[PDB]
C-alpha cells in the first residue's frame, strides 16, 4: 500500500488516539450542561448548595453534582465582568438555563440607584436571554427561591409598589400565581421553548428531583427532532 | 398464467356407467401443480367429470380408451 | 480622584500628534509595488499543478 | 476643572484628525485603478479533519506548515497533520471552554486560552512521550481571547479586561502590561519582525503597541461597531480589521489612517476571522453567514467564496509559505482549502 | 527513565523460559517496544516488535513461530517467551522502546540487557570499514552502504546510527539522517544519498570510542550492519 | 347416467381488463418509487454533515425500496406474456424481491427499537445506538439474505400444461405440503415478529409522550399513529388472504369454485397494497422529519 514502516505505524497511532475520543464522546453526550443565571445575592448560592458532590478558576465556577445516574454540570456565570452577549455565543448548545428570581425584592431598592428594582432589573435580564437570537431552543428552568420570606412581608408592604398596575390582593396563593403569569408570557416563542416554574422551599430536597424532571423533557424533545417524530 | 395454482378436481364420482359414453379424454398427471392424478371425461352436451384413479374400474377404463383411439 | 484617570490621557495623546505621517499615495504605491514583486511567489494567485502541490488529494 | 482638561483632549483629537485629511491626497482606488484584476479564484476542500465532536473555536498553523493545532469546546486539543490526516497528539484540557490556541514557532509548545482566563502552555517534544503542562500563566481578571508566541520564552496574551500582557516562560510573572483600551480585546496579531503588534478591541479601535517600552504608538478609529478580528500585512506595514459591520477595513502604519473598506450589499452578517494570504493580495475573511468570502486587498472586487461549511466559520489561517488556507467551522470539521 | 530487565542463566537446548522487561519512567502504553540481541562476538540482530495496544506484531525470520512476545499495559511489563531454543541463541537481549509519529525519534532509549547462555528479501546493509584507527582531534568519516533505496516516496529517508560504548548499552545518535538525537552534542553530523550514507564527526574525545551500527527502518524485518570499531 | 355439476372443474379466468390495470399499476408504482426513494438517497449523501443515527436507517430503507423498484418492471412483463425470460432469470429476481421484502419490513421494526431507546430511555442509560447502527443495519440485511435462500435455490420457471410459463416454485411431488412450511417465513418474520417489536416499542413511547409535557408533543403523538396504522393497513390484508389460502390447501374451509377465482383475484389485488408501502415510505419517514426538509432545501438552492 505504498506506505513505509513508520508511516504505517503512525496511522496505527492515529486510530488508537481516535478510539479514545470516541470512547469519551459517548461520555460527553450523556453529560448534561446547565448554565445558571441570576444576581449574586438573588439565591445564586442557595440552590447550588442543595446537592453538590464533586479558587484559581475565578472566571467560571463549576459544580459536578449528579443525581439518579445522570452527571449534571453547573457553570455559574458570575465572574464574567463584561457584556453578557460577548461570551453568550460560547454557551450555545447548553441543555438548559436555570434562572433564579428572589421573591422578596419587590420592596428592595437597587444599591447604586434609587430605582430599577431587582425584579425589574431581572425583567430586562430575562428578555435579553429568553428572547436572545442564539438562545431559542434552550428551555429556561426557572425557580422561585426565597419563598420563606415573601409571605410574611406582604402583610404590611403591598406588592403594588413594584408593579404600578397590580389589581389584586396580597394572598400568597394568588400573588405567586400572578407573578409567574408574566414570566411564562415573556418569551416570543410559545412552543420552541418552555419555562418549568417551581416554587422551591428553603429546605426541600425536591429541587434536584424537579430539575431532573425538566432536563429529561429537554432530552426527549431534543431527540424527537432528530428522529423526525417532532 | 397466474401466481397461484391448485388441483383441478376435488370431488370424484364413483358409479359404473357406459365405457364408450365419452368421446374426448383429458389426461392429467401429478407433477408440481397437484398432489394427485386426475382424469377428465366430458360429453358433447357440456358436462365434465373427474374420476378417482385409485378405484378399481376407473383404472381399467382410461388405458382402454387410449388404446382404442 | 477621577480627574487622575482623565489626566493621563492628554499627555499620552500628545505623542500621537508628534508622529510623522507620510502621504497616503506614497504608502499606497509601496503597498501595491510589494504585491507585484511577491506575486510570483504566492501559490494562491496562480494555481499550481499536482506535482509541487503537497495537498495532492 | 475636568471639563477644561477634557476639552484639551477634545481639541487634541482635531489636529490628528485634520492631519489624516491633509495627508489623504489620493485614495487607493484611483492610484491602483490601472491594475489587472485577479479574477475568480475557486478553491476546493483538499482535506477534511473530522476528529472533534464539538465546535471548533480556534486553530493555528505551525512554522513547518505541516503540523496543525486546533481546539474545540469538548475539552480536547488535537495536533493534526495537514498532509496526511493523522492525530499526532490528543491533549485533554483542564477546562472545557477554550477560545484560542497557538503553536510555537519552534514547535515545542502549544498554548491554549480559555474562558477561565488561564493560559495553559503545553510541552510536546519531551522525554517520557507525554504532553504535560509546562506552565499555567494566571494573572488576568476577565477571560482570555487570543495568545501568540514571540519565541519559546515569551508570549503575548489578549484578555477581557482591556489589557494585553507579555509573559515570561521560565518564570511566572509578567513583563509589561499594554493598557489603554476602553473595550476588551478580542484578537491580535504579531508583526513578521515580532516587534510591534496590533489588537482589535470592542470599541471600534485598534492600537499599534510595541514590545520594548510597553505603550501604544498609533490608534485607529474608522470602524463603527466592535472589531472582531485582525491580522497584519505580510510585510509588517499594514493590517486589516474585520468587524461586526461586515466591513473588512484595511489600515496602514506609516500614514495612520484607514486605507479602504470592503463591504457588499448582500452581506449583512458579521465577521469572525480575517487573515491575509501570502504576498498580501487575497484578504480572506471568514463571515458568520456560513460562508468565507475572498476579498482582493487592493481592489474592492470579490472573488471565489470558500463556502461549504454547515455552521459559522470560527477561525482561518494561511500557511507560512502559502499553499493552504485552513478554516475551522463550528461543525466539528476543519477544511484545509488550497 | 530506565528499562531494567531480569532473566537469563544456563539453559539446556530445547528448553523454554521467559524474559521480562519492567519499564518505569514513561508512558508504556504509547510506546511500540522492540527486542534486540547481541552475540558475544557479533553485532546486533532484531528479534520482535509489538505496537501500542498489541495491535500489530512482527517477528524476525530466525525466531518466527518459536518466539512469542506480549505486553502487559496495566502491569507495565514486556514479555518474551522462547520455546525450543537452540544453541545458536547464546546471546544477551536488549529491550528497546520506540514511538512512531511525525517528528518522533524511534529507538530513543535502550535497556540494560540480560545474558542468556545455552550449553551445547530483506535489506542487507554492510560497512566496509572495521576497527579503523583514529586520534583525538582528527575528523573521522564512516560509510554504511545499503542494498535498497532507503529514500521513501514521501521525502523521508530512514537510517539510524547507534553508538555502543564498551561495557554499556548502545544509545541513539542520528535518527533518519541529519537529525541529532535528544541529548547528544552537535559534533556528530550525518549525510546520505539514498544508497550510500556517511557519518562525519568533527571533533572527538576519549568517550567517543566504541562501535557504530547503522540500521534502516524502511520495511520489516529491519537489519543492522556489521560493527565498525574505533581504534586509538 | 345422471347429471350433476358439483364435480365439474372450472378454468382460472384471466380477464383482459384485469391485466390492463396490473401492468399499468406496476409501472406507476415503479415510477413513484424510483423518484421518492432515490430522492431520499440523493439528499443524505450530499450533506455528510450532522449524519445522526436515524440517517443511516433512512439511507438503507430508501436503498431497500430502491432495489425493490427495479424488480417491479420484471414482474409486470410476465403477468400477460408469461415468464419467457428463462429459468436463470426466475431465480435471481425472486431473490432480489424477497431480501428487500424482509429488510424493508425488518428495518421498520428496527427503527422502532431505535425510537424506543431515544424517547423512553431518555436518560442515557441503555442507549446502545451509539456506534451499533452500522452493525444493526448489517444484521437486518444479513437476516434477510438467509431468509430468501429457499426462494432462490429451488424456483424453476417450468412449463405448466396449457398455460404460459410462470416463475413458480419447483420441488418434489409435495409442492403443496412443502410450501406450507415456507409460508411461515412471510408470516413469522414478515408480520408477527415485526408487529410484536413495533407495538411493544411504540407501546412505551406513547406512555412517555402521554405522561410528559413537551413543546408541541401532539405532532409526535400523531406521526407514530400514522406509521403504525399504515403498516396494519398494508401488510395485514395481504397476510389475511395468504393465510386463508392455507386453510383450503389443508382442507379446513369448504372449497368452491366461486371463491376459487375470488381468492386468486384477491391475492393479486391485495398484493398491490404491499407494493404501496414502498412509495409511501419516503413520505411518512423522510419528508415528515423537520431536519430532512431543511437539508432538502439546501440541496435545491445549490
Amino acid at each position: 500500500c505504498t506506505l513505509s514502516a513508520e508511516d504505517k505505524a503512525a496511522v496505527e497511532r492515529s486510530k488508537m488516539i481516535d478510539r479514545n475520543l470516541r470512547e469519551d464522546g459517548e461520555k460527553a453526550a450523556r453529560e448534561v450542561k446547565l448554565l445558571l443565571l441570576g444576581a449574586g445575592e438573588s439565591g445564586k448560592s442557595t440552590i447550588v448548595k442543595q446537592m453538590k458532590i464533586i479558587v484559581k478558576t475565578t472566571g467560571i465556577v463549576e459544580t459536578h453534582f449528579t443525581f439518579k445516574d445522570l452527571h449534571f454540570k453547573m457553570f455559574d456565570v458570575g465572574g464574567q465582568r463584561s457584556e453578557r452577549k460577548k461570551w453568550i455565543h460560547c454557551f450555545e448548545g447548553v441543555t438548559a438555563i436555570i434562572f433564579c428570581v428572589a421573591l422578596s425584592d419587590y420592596d428592595l431598592v437597587l444599591a447604586e440607584d434609587e430605582e430599577m428594582n431587582r425584579m425589574h432589573e431581572s425583567m430586562k435580564l430575562f428578555d435579553s436571554i429568553c428572547n436572545n437570537k442564539w438562545f431559542t431552543d434552550t428551555s429556561i428552568i426557572l425557580f422561585l427561591n426565597k419563598k420563606d420570606l415573601f409571605e410574611e412581608k406582604i402583610k404590611k408592604s403591598p406588592l403594588t409598589i413594584c408593579y404600578p398596575e397590580y389589581a389584586g390582593s396580597n394572598t400568597y396563593e394568588e400573588a405567586a400565581a400572578y407573578i409567574q403569569c408574566q414570566f411564562e408570557d415573556l418569551n416570543k416563542r410559545k412552543d420552541t421553548k418552555e419555562i418549568y416554574t417551581h416554587f422551591t422551599c428553603a429546605t426541600d430536597t425536591k429541587n434536584v428531583q424537579f430539575v431532573f424532571d425538566a432536563v429529561t423533557d429537554v432530552i426527549i424533545k431534543n431527540n424527537l427532532k432528530d428522529c423526525g417524530l417532532f | 398464467s397466474a401466481k397461484e395454482l391448485r388441483c383441478q378436481c376435488i370431488k370424484t364420482y364413483s358409479k359404473p356407467f357406459h365405457p364408450k359414453f365419452i368421446k374426448e379424454l383429458r389426461v392429467i398427471e401429478s407433477g408440481p401443480h397437484c398432489a394427485n392424478t386426475e382424469i377428465i371425461v366430458k360429453l358433447s352436451d357440456g358436462r365434465e367429470l373427474c374420476l378417482d384413479p385409485k378405484e378399481n374400474w376407473v383404472q381399467r377404463v382410461v388405458e382402454k380408451f387410449l388404446k382404442r383411439a | 480622584a477621577s480627574i487622575a484617570q482623565a489626566r493621563k490621557l492628554v499627555e499620552q495623546l500628545k505623542m500621537e500628534a508628534n508622529i510623522d505621517r507620510i502621504k497616503v499615495s506614497k504608502a499606497a504605491a509601496d503597498l501595491m509595488a510589494y504585491c507585484e514583486a511577491h506575486a510570483k511567489e504566492d501559490p494562491l494567485l496562480t494555481p499550481v499543478p499536482a506535482s509541487e502541490n503537497p495537498f495532492r488529494e | 476643572e475636568l471639563d477644561q482638561l477634557r476639552q484639551e483632549a477634545e481639541q487634541l483629537k482635531n489636529q490628528i484628525r485634520d492631519a489624516r485629511k491633509a495627508c489623504a491626497d489620493a485614495t487607493l482606488s484611483q492610484i491602483t485603478n490601472n491594475i489587472d484584476p485577479v479574477g475568480r479564484i475557486q478553491m476546493r476542500t483538499r482535506r477534511t479533519l473530522r476528529g472533534h465532536l464539538a465546535k471548533i473555536y480556534a486553530m493555528h498553523w505551525g512554522t513547518d506548515s505541516r503540523l496543525l493545532v486546533s481546539a474545540s469546546q469538548d475539552g480536547k486539543l488535537i495536533i493534526w497533520d495537514s498532509y496526511t490526516t493523522n492525530k499526532v497528539h490528543a491533549i485533554p484540557l483542564r477546562s472545557s471552554w477554550v477560545m484560542t490556541c497557538a503553536y510555537a514557532p519552534s514547535g515545542n509548545y502549544v498554548a491554549c486560552g480559555g474562558l477561565d482566563n488561564i493560559c495553559s502552555i503545553y510541552n510536546l517534544k519531551t522525554r517520557e512521550g507525554n504532553v504535560r503542562v509546562s506552565r499555567e500563566l494566571a494573572g488576568h481578571t476577565g477571560y482570555l481571547s487570543c495568545c501568540r508566541f514571540l519565541d519559546d520564552n515569551q508570549i503575548v496574551t489578549s484578555s477581557g479586561d482591556t489589557t494585553c500582557a507579555l509573559w515570561d516562560i521560565e518564570t511566572g510573572q509578567q513583563t509589561t502590561t499594554f493598557t489603554g483600551h476602553t473595550g476588551d480585546v478580542m484578537s491580535l496579531s504579531l508583526a513578521p519582525d515580532t516587534r510591534l503588534f496590533v489588537s482589535g478591541a470592542c470599541d471600534a479601535s485598534a492600537k499599534l503597541w510595541d514590545v520594548r517600552e510597553g505603550m501604544c504608538r498609533q490608534t485607529f478609529t474608522g470602524h463603527e461597531s466592535d472589531i472582531n478580528a485582525i491580522c497584519f500585512f505580510p510585510n509588517g506595514n499594514a493590517f486589516a480589521t474585520g468587524s461586526d459591520d461586515a466591513t473588512c477595513r484595511l489600515f496602514d502604519l506609516r500614514a495612520d489612517q484607514e486605507l479602504m473598506t470592503y463591504s457588499h450589499d448582500n452581506i449583512i452578517c458579521g465577521i469572525t476571522s480575517v487573515s491575509f494570504s501570502k504576498s498580501g493580495r487575497l484578504l480572506l475573511a471568514g463571515y458568520d453567514d456560513f460562508n468565507c468570502n475572498v476579498w482582493d486587498a487592493l481592489k474592492a472586487d470579490r472573488a471565489g467564496v470558500l463556502a461549504g461549511h454547515d455552521n459559522r466559520v470560527s477561525c482561518l489561517g494561511v500557511t507560512d509559505d502559502g499553499m493552504a488556507v485552513a478554516t475551522g467551522s463550528w461543525d466539528s470539521f476543519l477544511k484545509i482549502w488550497n | 527513565v530506565q528499562l531494567v530487565e531480569s532473566g537469563g542463566g544456563l539453559v539446556q537446548p530445547g528448553g523454554s523460559r521467559k524474559l521480562s522487561c519492567s519499564a518505569s519512567g514513561f508512558a508504556f502504553s504509547s510506546f511500540g517496544m522492540h527486542w534486540v540481541r547481541q552475540a558475544p562476538e557479533k553485532g546486533l540482530e532484531w528479534v520482535a516488535y509489538i505496537s501500542s495496544g498489541s495491535g500489530t506484531i512482527y517477528y524476525a525470520d530466525t525466531v518466527k513461530g518459536r518466539f512469542t512476545i506480549s505486553r502487559d499495559d496495566p502491569k507495565n511489563t514486556l514479555f518474551l517467551q522462547m520455546t525450543s531454543l537452540r544453541s545458536e541463541d547464546t546471546a544477551m537481549y536488549y529491550c528497546v522502546r520506540s514511538i512512531y509519529y511525525y517528528g518522533s525519534s524511534p529507538f530513543d532509549f535502550w535497556g540494560q540487557g540480560t545474558t542468556l547462555t545455552v550449553s551445547s528479501s530483506d535489506i542487507v546493509m554492510t560497512q566496509a570499514t572495521s576497527s579503523v584507527p583514529v586520534t583525538p582531534g582528527e575528523s573521522v568519516s564512516i560509510s554504511c552502504r545499503s542494498s535498497k533505496s532507503l529514500l521513501h516516496s514521501n521525502g523521508n529517508t530512514y537510517l539510524y546510527w547507534f553508538l555502543q560504548r564498551p561495557g554499556q548499552s548502545p544509545q541513539l545518535l542520528i535518527y533518519r539522517m541529519s537529525n541529532l538525537a535528544s541529548g547528544v552534542p552537535d559534533r556528530f553530523s550525518g549525510s546520505g544519498s539514498g544508497t550510500a550514507f556517511t557519518l562525519t564527526i568533527s571533533r572527538l574525545e576519549a568517550e567517543d570510542v566504541g562501535v557504530y551500527y547503522c540500521m534502516q527502518h524502511l520495511e520489516y524485518p529491519l537489519t543492522f550492519g556489521a560493527g565498525t570499531k574505533l581504534e586509538l | 347416467p345422471p347429471a350433476d355439476e358439483d364435480y365439474s372443474p372450472c378454468m382460472l379466468e384471466t380477464e383482459t381488463l384485469n391485466k390492463y390495470v396490473v401492468i399499468i399499476a406496476y409501472a406507476l408504482v415503479f415510477l413513484l418509487s424510483l423518484l421518492g426513494n432515490s430522492l431520499v438517497m440523493l439528499v443524505i449523501l450530499y450533506s455528510r454533515v450532522g449524519r445522526s443515527v436515524t440517517d443511516v436507517y433512512l439511507l438503507n430503507l430508501a436503498l431497500a425500496d430502491l432495489l425493490f423498484a427495479l424488480t417491479l418492471p420484471i414482474w409486470a412483463a410476465s403477468k400477460v406474456n408469461g415468464w419467457i425470460f428463462g429459468t436463470f432469470l426466475c431465480k435471481v429476481v425472486s431473490l432480489l424481491k424477497e431480501v428487500n421484502f424482509y429488510s424493508g419490513i425488518l428495518l421498520l421494526a428496527c427503527i422502532s427499537v431505535d425510537r424506543y431507546l431515544a424517547i423512553v430511555h431518555a436518560t442515557r442509560t441503555l442507549t446502545q445506538k451509539r456506534h451499533l447502527v452500522k452493525f444493526v443495519c448489517l444484521g437486518c440485511w444479513g437476516l434477510s439474505m438467509n431468509l430468501s435462500l429457499p426462494f432462490f435455490l429451488f424456483r424453476q420457471a417450468y412449463h405448466p400444461n396449457n398455460s404460459s410459463p410462470v416463475c413458480y416454485e419447483v420441488l418434489g411431488n409435495d409442492t403443496a405440503k412443502w410450501r406450507m412450511v415456507l409460508r411461515i417465513l412471510p408470516h413469522t418474520f414478515g408480520f408477527i415478529v415485526p408487529l410484536f417489536v413495533m407495538l411493544f416499542c411504540y407501546g412505551f413511547t406513547l406512555r412517555t409522550l402521554f405522561k410528559a409535557h413537551m413543546g408541541q408533543k401532539h405532532r409526535a403523538m400523531r406521526v407514530i399513529f400514522a406509521v403504525v396504522l399504515i403498516f396494519l393497513l398494508c401488510w395485514l390484508p395481504y397476510n389475511l388472504v395468504l393465510l386463508a389460502d392455507t386453510l383450503m390447501r389443508t382442507q379446513v374451509i369448504q372449497e368452491s369454485c366461486e371463491r376459487r377465482n375470488n381468492i386468486g383475484r384477491a391475492l393479486d389485488a391485495t398484493e398491490i397494497l404491499g407494493f404501496l408501502h414502498s412509495c409511501l415510505n419516503p413520505i411518512i419517514y423522510a419528508f415528515i422529519g423537520q431536519n430532512f426538509r431543511h437539508g432538502f432545501l439546501k440541496i435545491l438552492a445549490m
